[PDB]
RNA sequence: AUACAGUGAAACUGCGAAGCUCAUUAAAUCAGUUAUCGUUUAUUUGAUAGUUACAUGGUAUAACUGUGGUAA
RNA sequence: GAUGAUUCAUAAUAACUUUUCGAAUCGCAUGGCCUUGUGCUGGCGAUGGUUCAUUCAAAUUUCUGCCCUAUCAACUUUCGAUGGUAGGAUAGUGGCCUACCAUGGUUUCAACGGGUAACGGAGAGGGAGCCUGAGAAACGGCUACCACAUCCAAGGAAGGCAGCAGGCAAUUACCCAAUCCUAAUUCAGGGAGGUAGUAUAAAUAACGAUACAGGGCCCAUUCGGGUCUUGUAAUUGGAAUGAGUACAAUGUAAAUACCUUAACGAGGAACAAUUGGAGGGCAAGUCUGGUGCCAG
């Protein structure tokens, strides 16, 4: 049944409507803003103990 | 009814639209009740993907069974009991109740290879290993859906870790997992990737984070339509090129047909391909085509008819194409061995005339004189010599896999092919057949476990020179940060993958894991000297095995499951009976892998005379935080080693790697009489005891070692050339050397032990032989033993041969092969041999004389 | 209730579990009747056994505790 | 001693036995004594146990008992047919079975066979074998064989539905109370059993008043004849009650139903039964044939 709702899923439009310590670190998740790859970006990695911190590579 | 977020959405419906797969992390307990929604979003949007699921799980499924009458019987109590109401099931028990699910344990992954599913769950996150997710999510279809269910506390934990800061790690209180944590970060990159809760929320952290709905709706499609017009009338070929998936297959098989027509029997085709790809139903086809063509003698070789399966059944597909009938036109004959679980062995055709498909064991290389077609599937597994000998005057089709399943490294296979260069044709498949080229799961997926890393050569060496070994300078590798995915570290990872698939003959892809996460395992390069990205040039992998570990395997039978296992100190512990050994620390090199451009050049040896000085001393807290990275690579000061006794090494006997080994100043101990099935090579332990230290037990063992060498010459290593064992003993011979004592010397043999040895008439039988006055065959009574005085050196200084009369003698005393087979080997006469040994008996008599 | 003592899941013991559908058969079915000095008989009813002991053993286990295999 | 009758009952001797049994049990009560020790001696029941008899049954067994039959005259020894001896088995008698011995038994007074409104004995997927109990060759269980058929990760597992009930479509819901039955039993249960579910006598009306009209009806082919309280397509009054709308009690294991019973319940009594038949008549209407205005 396509219109109608089967099970909990309803779709209409281009929209579906479905029927439904951890809390806490789930709601920290759900908040979080950067993207792990922008996160990355500002992370540099040193090669060596005194090396310089290498970025991207070339 | 919660509006669902519309990037759930948008992604299932892209996939579909494009044909590409899409990931999706569900975290928390009730995630289970999310799979039936997410199944339901998949099929309305479009109704021609496979409904088939495929659950796989460790031990236990998440509080269900897949017993029908199970379910139904505690469902009747239920509601019996009242506790149910009559006809109520909640949407989980209907999902599972309705659609075709396949369970799956991680250990049987080999079994669903062939089948195709539209979704993939994975039960549990912890127990991941590089196979499992290579083989399972290669099974799903285009548009399907991989579902991960983290429902762990811990590893909510670490994703809670993870994604506040990416440097942190989060740490429990000897596995350390870093595989899957280096694996959730690739989520984070995959842009088909999203991971929610089992609210369906969408938690930012993924990498489908801007996720927008494509406008509703290829060109492979339209090169391959037209194709199958254009051959329509032309049987046998339209029927054959119908069943092509792709391009790239209706030209392999077009290729194969033009290979079947030209009727030359000196040709050799070349398929290479990556898995899912459609080799075998190619060759499943042109087997069909080379059928309805007319030829009447096809072999098909494997290391196992077992894997022929698939083959097979492409066969009679392609039969059914061409309008064959079972038990009418041909007959389906299995094997009655139940080893091979009545596998497909012979087919026999009866139409205008009779014509036999057949399959033979690569050994059986003799039958092949009047074979018209042999087609070698997988001849990655099987052995060089082997395929050597199978390249008859005959038409010859190969097909190998190219990081599929165990295969073969890519430079074995370009070893094979410049042997080619017999004329050579060579086809590739390169599209998938399963899904769109480019999906970003698989470009994903091959990253995470950097199957398809190719080696690079570097300009910058040949502009500079290759450096001198002595200017190279060993570096070890800190773990954590090479598995941390930062891009520098993941390219550098990528670098030393290359080397360890290049060279070496098979790698098993849960390699990465056992490097990753193996406590004992520690990574060396051998990194040109520093003056980018550093690349290596040698690098050299270890396990420490001894009483070091006894701590971790203590610790692990704590647990209550043992982890790993100690090969050299088990495998000595059987032979020798040696208490001592046990309780010695050492350490194995289980993989040193060199560029094979640059071999020859010292870097391998230079690399393990650098480790040796390492745990000598000789060049005398960096782990993540636990709840800014440490320099990927530590020079040897930075960190103190071990205190060791030994290094151990375990390959194949081969003779380019034991004269590597030898002069390295290594001494074999063990020789593996039953040879591997994958390469037909002997296991081989070769130990090194290092200065300082005791080295009584390793050349009691190198003398025990030589005797039992000696007396199984004959039994299984007949097969060794006889410079291949003169050189086994020499090495072990070395390590006598090694000991300036005394204490222990070689006997040289009494009048006494010649009178038991011999009787006095074998004493006349030999000096007449010398003087010519008797016949060689008459004399082959004593020269086994002869070979084992001369070898146990009994004789002493008074006789000495040269390295060709040594092989002689080894050869007709020890490996018992004829003195006609050794003239072939020495690539000498078969006279000259004769009248060398001859000149040995004459010798042996002068010795005895004089002892008496 | 200082052996337990009310009620009592589970388990061991004890007792009892003894309408339909097809075929057909002339005093071999069946009804009446005789005998059991030719028999078995749970149960009911009446009679009936003078020929370490201030209480023996696990030669004993269920229910029960706990560890697991299996798709079941 | 008993019976008509006994080697029957019963007693004794000599032995035999995979020699049986002759309370190592439980509840309630705590009396009588004294030799004060918790010393001796105890009341009411239950559950057990040997033998005999009785009862409930079961198994064989004596004799009698309405079809047509000769166009059914021989049947039985046809792997016992008729009898004796001995043994095996049964709970026992016995050709019930076995070894030896005799060659018999039924019948024209109808053996044997045939037909029958002789509904006027068998099995639980099909044959074979076995197990429990006082009672079964068990609608229970097990083994093998033969077929049917289900689940599966294809390594195995399990079934008797090869059933039942329907059509050519609702067999369900409430109970052990009433009569009976089983049990460690007054109390538990019983799809035994019970309860419910889905051609026949009435009504659609009865009784008055007023007003206004002169025709109404019957017979007869014909012409005509015969007889008198009739018609309304008029107005109007107060009484009677049933279907229904329904408060109760009685009823029943409970409940439906039956019986009984408050209030309301009629003029279009619209609180609106039908079926069939025979005749008319009408237009600025339609069609057809003609000898105007007609005929169909
Ligand atoms: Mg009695
Ligand atoms: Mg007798
Ligand atoms: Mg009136
Ligand atoms: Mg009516």
């Amino acid at each position: 049944a396509p219109m109608s709702d089967v099970g909990g899923v309803l779709m209409d439009k281009d929209a579906v409507y479905i029927d439904i310590e951890g809390e806490k670190l789930m709601t920290g998740l759900q908040s979080v803003e950067q993207s792990i790859a922008e996160k990355f970006d500002g992370v540099g990695l040193q090669l060596f103990s005194n090396g310089t911190e290498l970025h991207e590579v070339a | 009814k919660k509006a669902i977020d519309s990037r759930i959405p948008s992604l299932i419906r892209n996939g579909v639209q494009t044909k590409q797969r899409s990931i999706f992390v569900i975290v928390g307990d009730r995630a289970r009740n999310q799979l039936p929604n997410l199944h339901y979003l998949m099929m309305s949007a479009d109704l021609k993907m496979n409904k088939s699921v495929l659950w796989a799980y460790k031990k236990k499924l998440l509080g269900f069974t897949s017993h029908r009458k199970k379910r139904e019987n505690k469902i009747k109590k239920e509601i019996k009991r009242g506790t149910r109401e009559v006809n109520e099931m909640d949407p989980f028990e209907s999902f599972i109740s309705n659609q075709n699910i396949r369970y799956v344990y991680y250990k049987e992954s080999e079994k669903i290879l062939g089948n195709t599913y539209g979704m993939c769950i994975l039960q549990d996150f912890e127990a991941l290993t590089p196979n499992l997710l290579a083989r399972t999510i290669e099974t799903v279809e285009g548009g399907g859906i991989v579902v991960i269910l983290l429902k762990s506390m811990s590893s909510l934990k670490q994703l809670y870790t993870m994604t506040m800061d990416v440097h942190a790690r989060y740490r429990t209180e000897d596995v350390v997992a870093r595989f899957n944590e280096r694996f959730i970060l690739s989520l984070g990159s995959n842009p088909n990737c999203l991971v929610v809760d089992d609210e369906l929320n969408v938690l930012p952290l993924s990498g489908a984070k801007n996720v927008k709905p494509l406008p509703p709706k290829p060109p492979k499609q339209l090169e391959l339509q037209e194709l199958k017009e254009s051959l329509e009338d032309v049987q046998p070929a339209g029927s054959l090129v119908s069943l092509s998936k792709t391009v790239n297959q209706a030209h392999a098989i077009l290729s194969f047909i033009d290979a079947i027509s030209e009727k030359t029997l000196n040709f050799t085709v070349a398929l290479t391909a990556g898995r899912g790809r459609g080799k075998s139903a190619a060759l499943g086809i042109s087997i069909a085509a080379a059928v309805s063509h007319g030829y009447s003698n096809i072999f098909v070789t494997s290391p196992s008819p077992e894997n022929l399966k698939t083959l097979f059944e492409f066969i009679f597909k392609g039969f059914d194409a061409l309008g064959y009938q079972e038990h009418i036109d041909y007959d389906i004959i299995q094997s009655t061995n139940p080893d091979f679980n009545k596998a497909i062995v012979r087919v026999d055709i009866k139409r205008d005339h009779r014509q036999t498909i057949q399959y033979i064991v690569p050994q059986d290389h003799q039958v092949l004189g009047q074979a018209e077609l042999v087609v070698i599937d997988e001849a990655a597994a099987i052995p060089l010599p082997i395929v050597k000998n199978l390249l008859g005057p005959y038409l010859v089709f190969m097909a190998s896999t190219i990081n599929g399943y165990e295969g073969t490294g890519r430079s074995l296979s370009l070893k094979l092919i410049q042997q080619l260069r017999r004329q050579l044709r060579e086809i590739s498949l390169d599209e998938p057949i399963r899904y769109a080229p480019g999906d970003p799961i698989e470009k994903w997926l091959n990253k995470l476990l950097c199957l398809d890393v190719t080696l690079i050569k570097n300009p910058r060496f040949a502009t500079r020179g290759t450096p001198h070994p002595s200017q190279c300078n060993l570096f070890v590798v800190n773990r954590d940060t090479l598995f941390s995915y930062h891009p520098v570290s993941e390219n550098f990872l990528e670098k030393m993958m290359a080397l360890y698939v290049s060279s070496h003959y098979k790698n098993s892809p849960n390699d990465l894991q056992l490097m990753s996460d193996a406590p004992a395992h520690k990574l060396f390069v051998l990194l040109p000297p520093i003056d980018r990205i550093p690349d290596p040039l040698c690098v050299i992998q270890i396990a420490l095995e001894g009483e070091i570990s006894k701590e971790s395997v203590r610790n692990s039978l704590s647990r209550g499951q043992r982890a790993g296992g100690d090969l050299i100190p088990w495998l000595i512990s059987q032979q020798f009976q040696d208490e001592e050994f046990a309780s010695l620390s050492g350490a194995r090199i289980v993989r040193i892998a060199t560029n094979p451009e640059y071999a020859s050049m010292g870097y391998g040896s230079r690399a393990i005379e650098l480790l040796r000085d390492y745990f000598e001393g000789k060049f005398t807290d960096y782990s993540i935080k636990r709840v800014t990275l440490p320099p990927l690579l530590l020079k040897l000061s930075e960190q103190p080693p071990h205190y060791l006794h030994y290094l151990g090494v375990s390959y194949g006997l081969t003779q380019s790697l034991h004269k590597f080994w030898k002069n390295n100043s290594f001494v074999p101990v063990y020789l593996r009489q039953t040879a591997n099935d994958l390469t037909g090579e002997h296991t081989c332990v070769m130990l090194n005891v290092l200065e300082g230290r005791e080295s009584n037990w390793l050349v009691e063992f190198a003398k025990d070692f030589r005797k039992r060498f000696l007396s199984l010459l004959s039994y299984d290593f007949h097969k060794f050339t006889a410079v291949q064992a003169l050189s086994v003993i020499e090495s072990s011979k070395k390590a006598q050397d090694l000991s300036d004592d005394e204490k222990h010397d070689n006997k040289e043999l009494t009048r006494t032990h010649l009178d038991d040895i011999f009787s006095p008439f074998d004493l006349k039988r030999l000096d007449s032989y010398s003087n010519n006055l008797l016949d060689y065959h008459v004399i082959g009574d004593m020269i086994p033993m002869l070979a084992l005085l001369y070898f146990g050196d009994k004789m002493g200084d008074s006789v000495k041969l040269s390295s060709v009369q040594s092989a002689i003698l080894l050869a007709i005393g020890l490996q018992r092969k004829n003195i006609d087979t050794i003239a072939k080997e020495l690539n000498l006469p078969s006279n000259q041999t004769i009248a060398m040994f001859a000149k040995i008996m004459r010798k042996m008599s002068q010795y005895f004389r004089q002892l008496l």
